[PDB]
């Protein structure tokens, strides 16, 4: 079913730790600078399908009459529309009810239109709030923390709504259940987001003679690449 | 509508579509409707065993044991007469109109059956009317529980019949609205010096009933009522009754109807406002 | 309390009201009303506001679903007081809501009363779902429902007991658009129909007589042989003259209601038999819901009441769908579908009928909103009104 | 009027000190965009809270820093019925607040009604007749509320008379 | 004169030393280029490579390169390719958001302000191919406003949330050497406090340097103006205005000054150094037959300002900072300035300049 | 509910808060020099040292709230003349102080205080009221 | 949809742009003796009821095309037949209202040019004109009685009305 393709590549139509997930389960990022280490494989059973889903259920409680499956994709596009992440939930949550300057309109496909409340910083929060989907997972923070403290104890220093939020998680757990002190200022930590892709090191000259050619890829018996 | 309906229309169009079958040559089919009314009462027409050629409408009243002897269980029939029959388990008064036994052209019945409450209450009134319109002092006042908690009391003084007010409203402020009405209700008799009066008293009942039992409280309110001789006499022992008890539902309604109009204003001073809002951008 | 609740199903033209656990919805009356042109007290509605010549009649439920809320509140006032008669702080209620009812629109309903009479609590029910009233008397909350009233048709189906803001389309077919045809074809026939009481006759002709015919060019000979076995004369009454005139009501009886399967038949205004439209709808829905959307065919509403109507639709919808499924075993094979109509009983003015027995129940009292709960967060907490009827 | 204007007179300009603004990208956090004045996540972003009351019964708070501007006011709760009326008025206003990207669903602290002027408002909208909303509202609201006493008192009367001539 | 564009307000923008093209952003995430032709402008090669809003825009004069940049980082020039500008990927090392950009007279390095407690001063690396960027670091910890360049292509300054402005010496060894000195700071160690501020209450929306290095002006938000003379013993003057707070300013002469803003209209400023204290006296506006016609009252959308909305930017044209003659402002709504600086000198009552 | 209770966002070395810097008319210094026939100048005295060199409400509640008086026990037909007798660095200062009384109506502890403000314009400029907004070391 | 023809056999030589089926008539019939109880003429009678009302016919067979001419011909039986005193009066019209050489496919006066095309020759054509004629006469007398009634001066107070609606809206008369 797959091999029917993987041809549209030539003639047919041609000539440390970070993070990355979408809808087909989450995944954490164990990689000792360079190669990944299965030594730390953890995953959350909540993803995009679950974010669209808690969002669907939330939208229904807002006043909009919607049935899934058929419209999963509409609401899905809605997900990556303006579903930003809140930074401090007590404040952000009280800023959605006390005020109404969070409200945005989206021209659906049925020419009906429907205003949207503050679920944008409520719905995607499926991480920090695993309970929203019954799941017992632990949330980006408990997850991040537990992951570094595991073996590699030595040299640890080394959806537009989360890059800034990630910085808060530097403390959430570091100060309350670990260094309960207050001179933590040190131990500096920074989060970026280049949001490019994986399409890198795929034309590297460091791969132009390090990636087995075809005079030695099978010469010594179809098995010259079963390592790495 | 200003006063209030007491003829019980929820009985006239329904009953007619049973009577009209013998006005051109049509069979009389059965029917089943079990509605209700105010003060708690709620009629309900039903067939006997399954007789489609026989209709019968009754009534369920909670406070019946109490207002039973009060002549209620004496006269009543005096109005319906032989149309009035043996009661029903679970209910009370029973009226029976036969699509077969039809006394022709006498609509003077519907209006007599519709307001079944009036006829029943009438007794408790006629009884006290004699102790004032006929004489005899040193008597005793009636007991009314149209609700578990609101109550109306009567007075069989010398020559005058007044009703006691107690009723209670929920919403703290809805209580407050009544104050506008009670004001413009007793201190503004422009109808005629013959118009009965209506004292007032909140959080406390007039002395004319301070030493007895009565629900009492800060959100609770009592009222008074009068009934000059010209109002309690026989020659008027109907016009006064025609629209008396209506007070209960008369107050709630009106007291509530204003709260609809007030909403409307909160729309003009807004329909106009939103336009003002749109009148701010480079272009509407 | 031991007291039954009040239920109201309005609609574009006629308005339906009543109590709880009754065979018919007590009364059904036109919604128009008016004041001159302190002032809110003087106003009439129903079989009264249609005669008033000093008041001007306006209709609040236009463009289908609910409209002008201010004007609506006055109506609700008379509905309660001088009609059903109930002290509202003592009775649970029910106000239908055409599908598509946005949160904004729902908020308008939740308010007013709650902020006026502070009635205990109220459910806002969906038309199509209620439109599964007595159809259970002839079990399921999945099926395809046609509610088509007077202003246009409606392909409101099911979906686990909710609205499907997508799978529905309307067809400009309406009881009246049938009437234009019957009366139109009649004009060219026997003369003697006053232009003024012309409409009168159309509304009346549609009701008192009309029916559906299995085949077109079928009876159309039996109806010319036994002309004296069906052809009757309408006993209409004049207006200004008040003179009685009888005409021979004939083909239009079955040659008119036929505008349902061929809406394009009277006037071209449409391009598709209704049964076919239903097919577009069902096959366009998600498969895991297209099957059930075939064994449940319900009508209900002021335009679905016609002799031999229910029969002719199952067949018509079935033959085309069977034909489509033929063009698929050419790859051999699949499971032949299976449609089916449903003509329960209270098809005339259902919905009210449904909801009411099922609201005369404690369950209604569970999902219903409480007064104290309303004064808490406000009226918003009524935008969503959870379904209840199967396992519950 | 003696003085139901000079109050409105100082106010009729006091606001023209915060209006002008622009869409403001988030410092402390990022790409969120909100009302600092409503969050104060940037302590430096504050114009000192200020209040221009006329006496004590009709107060009016005023705040702001940038894409966020606060403006609270205490309705003239003159009598028993106005006390009850105002929350029940503010509420209608508060419920459809989503349609008036300017009014807060709930008033700020203790006050009866609160506004909010953001950068979005001063862009697709001017500032002159937009500011004038306030005169056209405090004064207009007073007439509607003050007239209520007459609407209820005068309206109540008809119910009593139309109930006496029939006895 | 007067001329608008669209309802929405344009954030930033830069002009080209050719008075023909011009890149602008309408509260969107993509710049826009136009072309002249008998007073008829038309959309030209729409430049779109910005996710969210877009602030930073500057146009390097005799080199013809455009540098865009918005909140969500952003950083990719569009230089003429064939005839269809192109975008470039360039991340300025943040974690917050960028606000304003100015190239430099030397046109080899652009500067993009910011509020994430940094300014960022990237630069092209020919010896390394790909682009790069520097860092002025402290002392800064607030929203960073725009930043103009000094008639030197080296030393610069700009205001921020710190209330008081600040001047740094942008020096690049891997490109340039010891730029010659100025009375501001003989030392040029790439980023050194050269001069501070006296307003310790007042913010800073805009700054502009005099075409010569002795006159520095900067406005806050509290309707104040500031002026410091480096040649006048680095004296710091001050004088507040009666009207609202302006937003934009430029040196129309080597000692002149002008700008408007949220008031929606231009005012004129000069300066007598020999007094050490601020001087005001502008307020320009208009509330062989041609050399006379196009006036008239009327014979007795409705503002007494030229503009119908607060201004933001205000880049000159012919003689930008040495001897102006034609400058432009772009306000939020239509309100975009269109006027010959002299078609003003030849008018109003008392006019200074210089 | 557990670790989300703590708030470190207020300890970020990069978070920023003003430099807390930290006297006033003498309750009688100019008072006397007022009681006579001087309702046009002397009242200007209320300027010697502005509450900006020290914190605490104490000083601001007295040495700073002292200027509330003077203007209170005034009339009206003589207000403007005092105002023009000021400059850019002496007019706005009276506006910020104006706002203190406006913050504490206290019924009597205020009364009006709108005249001096109305007339405060014309000379101080629409900015006067706005300038107050951008002030760290307010009254 | 509507109703088309049922009889289409290969014997019917495709004449021009139609069929050529025969019918049961007593006058000039250039087609054989139909041995059925329902000929072309009968087919039209048993139909046309929903013809005018229908607006979307599908040309299935060339018999449908003949049926179509005849259905359209029925219309003349009203411009000059609907207003005729007694049936024994509208009979003579059949001759003139039928013999009147009608615009055969191909003519400067004939509508329905779609599937219709005269044979672009003079043999099939002139000869085709002879079939196109018996209908103008047999379809009329064989139609007046069924449409009318044993009564006199009563062109069926129900049929003599369908004068205002025409099939597909195509005036075969003007």
């Amino acid at each position: 079913r797959n091999w029917d393709d993987m041809k549209h590549l030539w003639d047919y139509t041609f000539g440390g730790v970070v993070v990355d997930s979408g809808d087909g389960v989450t995944h954490i990022c164990p990689v000792y600078e360079g190669f990944s280490l299965p030594h730390l494989t953890r995953r959350l059973d909540i993803a995009g399908r679950d974010i669209t889903r808690y969002l669907i259920k939330l939208l229904l409680l807002r006043g909009y009459a919607f049935n899934h499956s058929a419209d999963f994709e509409t609401v899905r596009m809605i997900k990556e529309k303006l579903c930003y992440v809140g930074y401090n939930i007590e404040q952000e949550q009280k800023l959605a009810l006390e005020t109404t300057v969070l409200v945005e309109s989206y021209t659906l496909p049925d020419g009906r239109i429907i205003k949207v409340g503050g679920e944008r910083f409520e719905a995607p929060e499926a991480l920090f709030q695993p309970h929203l989907i019954n799941v017992e997972g632990v949330g980006v923070a408990e997850l991040l923390f537990n992951t570094i403290q595991a073996a590699d104890i030595d040299t640890r220093s080394e959806y537009p709504g989360l890059p800034s939020r990630l910085e808060r998680e530097l403390k959430q757990l570091y100060l309350e259940r670990v260094l309960k002190g207050d001179v933590e200022k040190l131990s500096k930590f920074k989060i970026r987001i280049e949001d490019p892709p994986r399409r890198k090191h795929m034309v590297f000259l460091g791969g132009a003679v390090l990636a087995d050619i075809m005079k030695d890829k099978d010469n010594f018996w179809m098995t010259r690449q079963e390592y790495q | 509508m200003i006063l209030l309906e007491v003829n019980n229309r929820i009985i006239e169009e329904t009953l007619a579509l049973k009577f009209e079958n013998a006005a051109a040559g049509n069979k009389p089919e059965a029917v089943e409707v079990t509605f209700a009314d105010f003060d708690g009462v709620l009629y309900h027409i039903s067939n006997p065993n399954g007789d489609k050629t026989k209709v019968m409408v009754s009534i369920s009243l909670k406070f019946y044991k109490e207002l039973q002897a009060h002549g209620a269980d004496e006269l009543l029939k005096r109005v319906y007469g032989s149309y009035l029959v043996n009661p029903e388990s679970g209910y009370n008064v029973s009226l029976l109109y036969d699509l077969e036994n039809l006394p022709a052209s006498k609509d003077s019945i519907v209006h007599q059956a519709g307001m079944l409450k009036r006829n029943c209450f009438a007794s408790v009134f006629e009884k006290y009317f004699q102790f004032q319109e006929e004489g005899k002092e040193g008597e005793n006042r009636a007991v009314i529980h149209y609700r578990d908690d609101e109550t109306m009391y009567v007075e069989s003084k010398k020559d005058r019949v007044t009703v006691v007010f107690s009723t209670v409203f929920k919403d703290d402020d809805d209580v407050v609205i009544g104050k506008v009405f009670m004001q413009e209700f007793k201190e503004g008799r422009r109808a005629s010096h013959t118009a009965p009066q209506v004292l007032f008293s909140h959080r406390e009942p007039p002395l004319e009933l301070k030493d007895t039992d009565a629900a009492v409280g800060d959100n609770i309110g009592y009222i008074t009522f009068v009934l000059f001789p010209r109002h309690t006499n026989a020659s008027a022992r109907d016009n006064t009754i025609n629209l008396i008890h209506t007070f209960r539902d008369y107050l709630h309604y009106h007291i509530k109807c204003s709260k609809a109009y007030i909403h409307t204003r909160m729309r003009a001073k807004t329909s106009d406002f939103l336009k003002v809002l749109n009148r701010a951008r480079p272009d509407a | 309390g031991r007291l039954p609740a009040c239920v109201v199903d309005c609609g574009t033209g006629y308005t339906k009201l009543g109590y709880a656990g009754n065979t018919e919805p007590q009364f059904i009356i036109p919604s128009c009303i008016a004041i001159k042109e302190v002032d809110d007290l003087d106003f009439f509605i129903g079989d009264e506001a249609i005669e008033k010549p000093t008041y001007a009649t306006k209709w609040p439920i236009r463009h289908g679903i609910v409209e002008d809320w201010d004007l609506m509140e006055r109506f609700m006032e008379q509905v309660i007081f001088k009609y059903l008669r109930a002290e509202p702080e003592d009775h649970y209620f029910l106000l239908t809501e055409p599908p598509l009812n946005t949160p904004e629109n729902r908020e308008y309903t939740a308010e007013i009363m709650f902020e006026s009479f502070n009635v205990p609590g109220l459910y806002i029910a969906v038309q199509a779902v209620l439109a599964l009233a007595a159809s259970w008397t002839s079990r399921t909350l999945t099926g395809t429902v046609i509610d088509s009233g007077d202003g246009v048709t409606h392909v409101i189906p099911v979906a686990e007991g909710y609205v499907i803001g997508s799978c529905i389309k309307h067809i400009p077919i309406a009881g009246r658009d049938i009437t234009y045809f019957i009366q139109q074809l009649l004009r060219d026939r026997e003369v003697g129909i006053p232009p003024e009481q012309s409409l009168e006759t159309a509304k009346a002709v549609k009701e008192r007589y009309s029916y559906v015919c299995p085949d077109l060019v079928k009876e159309f000979n039996k109806y010319d042989t036994d002309g004296s076995k069906w052809i009757k004369q309408y006993t209409g009454i004049n207006a200004i003259s008040k003179k009685e005139f009888s005409i021979d009501v004939g083909y239009e009886r079955f040659l008119g209601p036929e505008i349902f399967f061929h809406p394009e038949f009277a006037n071209p205004d449409f391009t598709q038999p209704i049964s076919e439209v239903v097919d577009e709808v069902i096959q366009n829905c998600p498969i895991d819901v297209r099957r059930p959307l075939y064994k449940n065919i319900v009508l209900s509403g002021g335009s679905t009441m016609f002799r031999d109507f229910g029969r002719r639709l199952q067949r018509d919808l079935k033959r085309t769908v069977d034909a489509r499924l033929k063009l698929s075993e050419e790859l051999s094979k699949p499971k032949p579908i299976d449609v089916q109509v449903i003509t329960h009983h209270m098809q005339r003015y259902a919905v009210w009928f449904g909801g009411s027995m099922l609201a005369s129940t404690p369950e209604f009292y569970q999902v219903c909103h409480t007064k104290k709960d309303y004064e808490e967060i406000g009226p918003s907490i009524c935008r969503h009104n959870p379904v209840f009827g199967v396992m519950s | 009027t003696a003085t139901l204007r000079p109050y409105l007179s100082a106010v009729r300009a006091t606001l023209q000190a915060a209006l002008c603004l622009e869409n403001f990208s988030s410092q402390v956090v990022e790409r969120h965009n909100k009302p600092e004045v409503e969050v104060r996540s940037s302590k430096e972003l504050l114009l000192q809270p200020v209040t221009i009351s006329r006496n004590e019964k009709e107060k009016v708070l005023i705040e702001g820093s940038i894409n966020s501007v606060r403006v609270s006011i205490a309705v003239k709760q003159a009598d028993e019925i106005e006390k009850i009326l105002c929350h029940k008025f503010m509420r209608f206003m508060m419920m459809r607040a989503e349609n008036f990207f300017i009014l807060r669903r709930k008033p700020v602290e203790g006050y009866d009604i609160s506004f909010l002027i953001t950068n979005f408002h001063t862009e697709q909208m001017y500032k002159h007749k937009l500011v004038d909303f306030v005169i056209h509202f405090m004064e207009e609201i007073d007439k509607e509320i003050s007239e209520m006493k007459l609407s209820v008192n005068a309206r109540a009367r008809i119910v009593a008379e139309e109930f006496l001539k029939n006895f | 004169a007067y001329h608008s564009f669209l309802v929405e307000p344009i954030s930033c923008h830069a002009w080209n030393k050719d008075r023909t093209q011009i890149a602008i952003c309408p509260n969107n995430h993509e710049v826009h280029i136009y072309e002249k032709s008998g007073n008829k402008w038309v959309q030209v090669h729409e430049l779109k490579e910005h996710n969210g809003q877009v602030t930073g825009v500057d146009w390097a004069p005799d080199s013809n390169r455009i540098v865009t940049c918005g909140t969500d980082r952003n950083a990719y020039v569009w230089t003429l390719k064939g005839r269809t500008w192109k975008p470039t990927l360039v991340i300025l090392r943040i974690n917050r958001a960028a606000r304003c950009v100015r190239w430099a007279p030397n046109e080899k390095k652009f500067a993009v302000g910011s509020g994430s407690r940094v300014i960022s001063i990237c630069y092209f690396e020919q010896e390394n191919d790909w682009w790069v960027c520097k860092h002025i670091k402290k002392p800064i910890r607030s929203t960073v406003l725009s930043l103009d360049w000094h008639p030197n292509s080296v030393l610069l300054a700009a205001g921020s949330c710190d209330f008081k402005c600040r001047i740094f010496s942008a020096y690049i060894k891997e490109v340039e050497e010891r730029p010659a000195p100025t009375p501001w700071g003989s030392k040029m160690p790439f980023g050194e406090l050269m001069f501070e501020s006296s307003s310790s209450c007042g913010w800073v929306h805009g700054v502009c340097f005099s075409a010569n290095g002795s006159r520095v002006a900067w406005v806050s938000h509290d309707s104040t103006v500031c002026l410091a003379d480096a040649d006048k013993k680095m004296a710091v003057a001050t004088l507040a205005s009666e009207t609202l707070p302006l937003l934009a300013v430029t040196f129309i002469t080597e000692s002149s000054l002008v700008a408007a803003g949220h008031d929606c209209f231009p005012v004129l400023f000069t300066y007598d150094s020999a007094a050490g204290k601020l001087s005001f006296g502008g307020r320009l506006d208009v509330p062989t037959a041609r050399e006379r016609f196009q006036n008239l009252d009327k014979k007795a959308a409705g503002l007494d300002s030229l503009h119908k909305n607060s201004v933001s930017q205000i880049s000159v044209l012919s003689g930008g900072k040495a001897k102006c003659s034609q400058f432009c402002t772009t306000g939020m709504d239509g309100g975009m300035s269109i006027w010959d600086v002299r078609s003003l000198e030849s008018a109003l009552k008392d006019l200074k300049i210089v | 509910a557990r670790f989300r209770k703590v708030d470190v966002d207020e300890y970020d070395e990069n978070k920023f808060v003003d430099e807390d810097d930290g006297a006033g008319p003498d309750e009688g210094e100019v008072d006397s020099c007022l009681r006579q026939g001087n309702m046009t100048a002397a009242l200007q005295a209320a300027l010697k040292n502005p509450p900006i060199n020290t914190k605490s409400q104490a000083v601001k509640d007295r040495a700073g709230s002292i200027v509330l008086k003077v203007l209170i026990s005034f009339k009206a037909n003589d207000i403007e003349k005092a105002v023009q007798s000021l400059d850019k660095n002496g007019v706005d200062l009276l506006m910020k102080y104006i706002y203190k009384g406006f913050e504490s109506p206290s019924d009597n502890s205020s009364a009006v205080l709108l005249q001096w403000h109305e007339k405060a314009l014309a000379a101080g400029g629409v900015g006067s009221i706005v300038r107050v907004l951008t002030a760290r070391k307010t009254v | 949809p509507a109703y088309h023809s049922s009889l289409m056999d290969p014997d019917t030589k495709l004449i021009g742009n139609m069929a050529l089926l025969p019918i049961r008539s007593q006058f000039k019939g250039p087609a054989p003796r139909e041995t059925k109880d329902t000929d072309i003429v009968d087919e039209a009678i048993y139909y046309f009821k929903a013809n005018v009302f229908f607006k979307n016919y599908e040309i299935k067979n060339e018999a449908d095309r003949t049926l179509i001419y005849i259905t359209l011909y029925i219309s003349e039986c009203l411009k000059k037949l609907q207003k005729c005193n007694s049936k024994s009066q509208g009979e003579k019209e059949m001759y003139t209202l039928g013999i009147t050489n009608f615009p055969i496919p191909g003519e400067p006066g004939f509508p329905l040019n779609a599937i219709y095309a005269k044979p672009a020759n003079k043999q099939e054509d002139e000869v085709m004109r002879a079939y196109l004629q018996q209908l103008r006469q047999e379809t009329g007398l064989r139609l007046c009685e069924k449409v009318f009634d044993p009564q006199n001066d009563k062109p069926s107070k129900w049929w003599t009305c369908f004068v205002k609606r025409q099939f597909m809206n195509k005036s075969l008369s003007g």
